[PDB]
């Protein structure tokens, strides 16, 4: 009973952080996205350069 | 004195040896519970791995 309550403690722990790791991917895909149409910008700044 | 302690030692251990098979019944309803624990510790720690 106290493995159980161990267990059932780690898996809400696991729910929460992967929770916690789905929204820091979901903002980081997010800004991943936006740093995609930067490496576009960027690379329009460079070729504007050349 | 003495046929006292025979009396009630005998009652006693008579008490103790029923206690003992009472126990069984108790230790198969603990091993059923067991059994639902050991598969509820086996369906977590295969949800645990899922996460």
């Amino acid at each position: 009973e106290e493995e159980v309550k161990a267990l059932q403690k780690q898996k809400n722990l696991h729910i929460r952080r992967r929770n916690k790791l789905q929204m820091v991917e979901s903002g980081n895909r997010q800004m991943c996205l936006k740093s995609k149409d930067k490496e576009e910008e960027t690379g329009r700044a460079f070729q504007e350069v050349l | 004195h003495r046929t006292v302690r025979k009396i009630e030692g005998n009652l006693l251990w008579y008490q103790q040896l029923q206690h003992t098979e009472a126990q069984r019944t108790a230790e198969e309803e603990q091993q059923q519970r067991r059994k639902q624990l050991c598969k509820e510790i086996l369906e977590l720690r295969a949800e645990l791995h899922h996460l």
